[PDB]
């Protein structure tokens, strides 16, 4: 069934999915520094408390880059869900920058570094709560882009 | 959290139109996934009927395409099924089901189903059962004959649910008259006869028939 | 595309290993799934992409195969594993299912307890007589039940019903109902049902004479 | 055999997808190398200069190098095995160099931080191995892209 | 399987003009189309791929559009360096059939040719053949009438013409006319004249030489 | 830079076998990309011949399939082309080209080409050219040139003063005379005040016959 036109659909849905999964991986990098590198460079181990002011700045850079790549996402079909992650990335980046009072210093404590970018422990006052539904908003976007690719492939085998 | 529930009339006259609705909770049909209707006649295997995606693309079984249609009400998070010009071959347990990509990217697999509802195609009129005792004559067997009812199902209990051990409620049998009939028996110690009363509680919802029957020797 | 799976019925004990084969007619790749269905319940997806386990499915389930021949394997069968199993292709609609395989738990031979029930006087007033023969708690499922009215074998006036295998002792129960008109029933005296079963060295007959106690 | 072409397409789809995960992880290390080395959050612009304190930014980048080595280990493809094992070794060598130079790598000097995890620097003694697995993934990413394209190429052939 | 029809075959426009080239496919090829620029003697240079995407290095004044069967290459702000033959190409399947091509000439204000005549060399003469060469340098348009006169007798069927490709900088042409005679026929006359008629010349320009 | 270069004989007798080799530098045919042979007759359009991928898959033009063969030498980073039972319809400039995905994911686009080599299918024998001076008339801009006569097959290359003279040079396209041999002229305009002071030498190269000729062009006395 219209094999030459389907290949364009499959390729188009591929590019959209790839661009979302790239934003996905940037989020997973923000997660890895949160649960593996917060307050911890050594011969063994690959403990040092209360000094993460740099690690916070690097993760702020990733969050900006996440917004830039989201602005480059243009697909008239996924427009509903793209703008959701669009403004979700905005409230996140703004939140860390909104209060530099505990994030724009060299010695940010563990309970504050775990607070802004670690979505695991209990306290999520200023920070990781906004990281929370930014991840979830990309989950929605990633699933939709996956299903659009599957539906394009599904068009091949139709009777 | 993902739950699906079918509903709609369970009896349709021959050449009539079947109508069923699937209510979804814990999930939104407008955001993704394919949603399908699946068929299973009594004692037989499964047959896929149709499917739809929120973009509007719907597919139908080529053996039923002429008679089947599926509609979507995204505002109510429900979808329906219509089957016109039905015959007795359309009698089946009807499922609505969701399909998901799971850990893959192609194809979709059915991972969520409703409980299913039985739809019967027959010219028989709804009728409650006539309950007759199977009087007993160290172990004694007594039962209840549930005869000439329509349509399925009939729930039988003993002593308002107090007697569950030893109970056997046989599956119904479609008699040549078009009506169903079954028996529910229980084995009790022969010494308990004349001391314990045995009541079979027969319930037939599709006719609002509730019957209690004393079974004595 | 048609899917034929075999065997239609399996009989194995708890702890045994069973394999079910699903054969596709012109090629599936790996777009095959395996379902488990208990009586009265919706089918439960076990394996997709013809070797991938679904979340929650235990490791004792395993599937394999690509293109035409697929196989589901249950090593170390558990009590909860006895159900009906279907294979399904997902490469294209109508997503054909197999006709299914039902695997029941194998146990030792159990003879049935045979009971006969004469028609009730209440039912007789309506003009119909129903004689019920009951086979209780036996194994295997195979059992021949014959109705003899005045020692004449009956045909075409009886129906049979078998329970599902009991989840507690792995036995079956069978009922046979001989339905006659009130006039036909009152014209004979001896009503007997005859049971032939592997657990019985010879057929067993339960009889009663109409209008006696 | 349109079904067999379907599996070829979606299979090389997943490989390219998993390879681009490693690719995007590297762009994060690259982004924290060119936009957050010696830095902290400001109000108006978002980031302001903060010299000589990057002992946690390097610790952060180390976990991604560990995460990168993890994803490269999980990559299983008989057609891409050559380029897969080339990136695994370059991933092992990189994380080994960061742990080998732990004397000068709290608060690593921006001269050392730019030297250790930044591609655009002259010295690159503590970075040189960040280019040889970036380019190794580049070669890996291009090969997976061409494998997907070749699968789609089969769809339209006489 | 699929044929590509390119229109027009020849195109002539001025610097700054806007021009359009159409490529038509016998059936749908989606957006799998490419446009090439082939300068004389050089290999094709990719301008646009996937039928609207500008290849890196190519100026923005090149633009493509279309999907399916209709396809259009548009060159805005035409430049003298844009003289080439342009080809469309489908790439959905092999063989990736090319279009027939479109020749694009850059129009230019009228420029008169400088005319030169060249007598046969003493080296060539003793071989038995005499070649008299007439040179038309840096003129436009292409149309030029070159006639040979030997002792005021118009020659025919003993001369051959060769024109250079359009200059990529000044958009001009150059032409050569070689009159070939035998040594015996050459040494039988005295005056050899080249007469050039061109729209940039108010009257035909003659260049001649005697044999001494 | 990525660079492709075809090589091989430019004259093939009819019914013979064409053979060309593409040498690739700056890239590796074993690593990726599709590699193709493309054909362009004098004056006509382009015709794709065949392609290959390092996986082994090889496609040929259905119009040529019976007589075309592409070989690959990954150890030498070269690949070759073989055309058998050749006729005049096979005379063309032959290109080897690379295909690439560019910024997309399908299909591959031809983005790198070789310079192209010209192969002529003919029974005629190779013949080097005769070079003669187009002396400048003693009459300001002056014109001088070189006449390249009676050679076969194409092409001939002409330079002036070993390349030190490029501005003002016109090498005209070759012309096929009725004798079956080609003829060509190359001219250059120079200041009239330079004659009798500066030397002017045209360099003529005809590789089919290994002919290197330098000719001094001076005003006749």
């Amino acid at each position: 069934p219209n094999l030459t036109e389907i290949s364009k659909k499959i390729t188009d849905s591929n590019a959209v999915l790839l661009a979302v999964k790239e934003v996905e991986a940037l989020l997973s990098s923000i997660d890895e520094i949160a649960a593996k590198a917060i307050g911890k460079i050594h011969q063994n181990n690959g403990t040092e408390n209360n000094h993460n002011g740099s690690l916070l700045a690097g993760a702020y850079a990733i969050s900006t880059l996440i917004k830039q790549k989201l602005d480059g996402l243009k697909n008239e079909g996924l427009k509903e869900k793209i703008d959701a992650a669009k403004k979700c990335s905005e409230t996140f980046t703004n939140k860390l920058k909104e209060k530099h009072t505990d994030l724009g210093k060299e010695g940010v404590t563990d309970a504050d570094a775990k607070e802004a970018i670690l979505k695991t422990n209990g306290t999520k006052t200023k920070g990781a709560e906004e990281l929370g539904k930014l991840f979830e908003s990309v989950e929605v976007l990633s699933k939709a882009a996956k299903e659009m690719l599957a539906n394009s492939v599904k068009e091949l085998t139709s009777p | 959290q993902v739950q699906l529930q079918e509903s709609g009339p369970g009896l349709v006259k021959p050449s009539g139109t079947l109508s069923l609705t699937c209510t979804v909770s814990g999930a939104s049909i407008s955001v993704g996934n394919w949603w399908s209707w699946v068929r299973q006649p009594p004692g037989k295997g499964l047959e896929w009927i149709g499917e739809f995606y929120h973009s509007g693309k719907t597919n139908y079984n080529p053996s039923l395409k002429s008679r089947v249609t599926i509609s979507v009400d995204k505002s109510k998070n429900q979808f329906s099924l219509k089957l016109s010009s039905v015959t007795a071959a359309d009698t089946a347990v009807y499922y609505c089901a969701r399909s998901d990509l799971l850990t893959g990217y192609f194809p979709y697999y059915f991972d969520y189903w409703g409980q299913g509802t039985l739809v019967t195609v027959s010219s028989a009129s709804t009728k409650g059962p006539s309950v007759f005792p199977l009087a007993p004559s160290g172990t004694a067997a007594l039962g209840c004959l549930v005869k000439d009812y329509f349509p399925e199902p009939v729930t039988v209990s003993w002593n308002s649910g107090a007697l569950t051990s030893g109970v056997h409620t046989f599956p119904a049998v479609l008699q040549s008259s078009g009506l169903y009939s079954l028996s529910s028996v229980v084995t009790v110690p022969s010494s308990s006869l004349g001391t314990q009363t045995y009541i079979c509680n027969v319930n037939h919802k599709p006719s609002n028939t509730k019957v209690d029957k004393r079974v004595e020797p | 595309i048609q899917l034929t799976q075999s065997p239609s019925f399996l009989s194995a004990s708890v702890g045994d290993r069973v394999t079910i084969t699903c054969r596709a007619s012109q090629g599936i790749s790996s777009y095959l799934a395996w379902y488990q269905q208990k009586p009265g319940k919706a089918p439960k997806l076990l394996i997709y992409a013809a070797s991938t386990l679904q979340s929650g499915v235990p490791s004792r389930f395993s599937g394999s195969g690509s293109g035409t021949e697929f196989t589901l394997t249950i090593s170390s069968l558990q009590p909860e594993d006895f159900a009906t199993y279907y294979c399904q292709r997902l490469n294209s609609y109508p997503y054909t299912f197999g006709q299914g395989t039902k695997l029941e738990i194998k146990r030792t031979v159990a003879a049935p307890s045979v009971f006969i029930f004469p028609p009730s006087d209440e039912q007789l007033k309506s003009g119909t007589a129903s004689v019920v023969c009951l086979l209780n708690n036996f194994y295997p499922r195979e059992a021949k039940v014959q109705w003899k009215v005045d020692n004449a074998l009956q045909s075409g006036n009886s129906q049979e019903s078998v329970t599902e295998q009991d989840s507690k002792d792995s036995t079956y129960s069978l009922s046979s109902t001989l339905t006659l008109s009130k006039a036909d029933y009152e014209k004979h005296k001896v009503y007997a049902c005859e049971v032939t079963h592997q657990g019985l060295s010879s057929p067993v007959t339960k009889s009663f004479n109409r209008g006696e106690c």
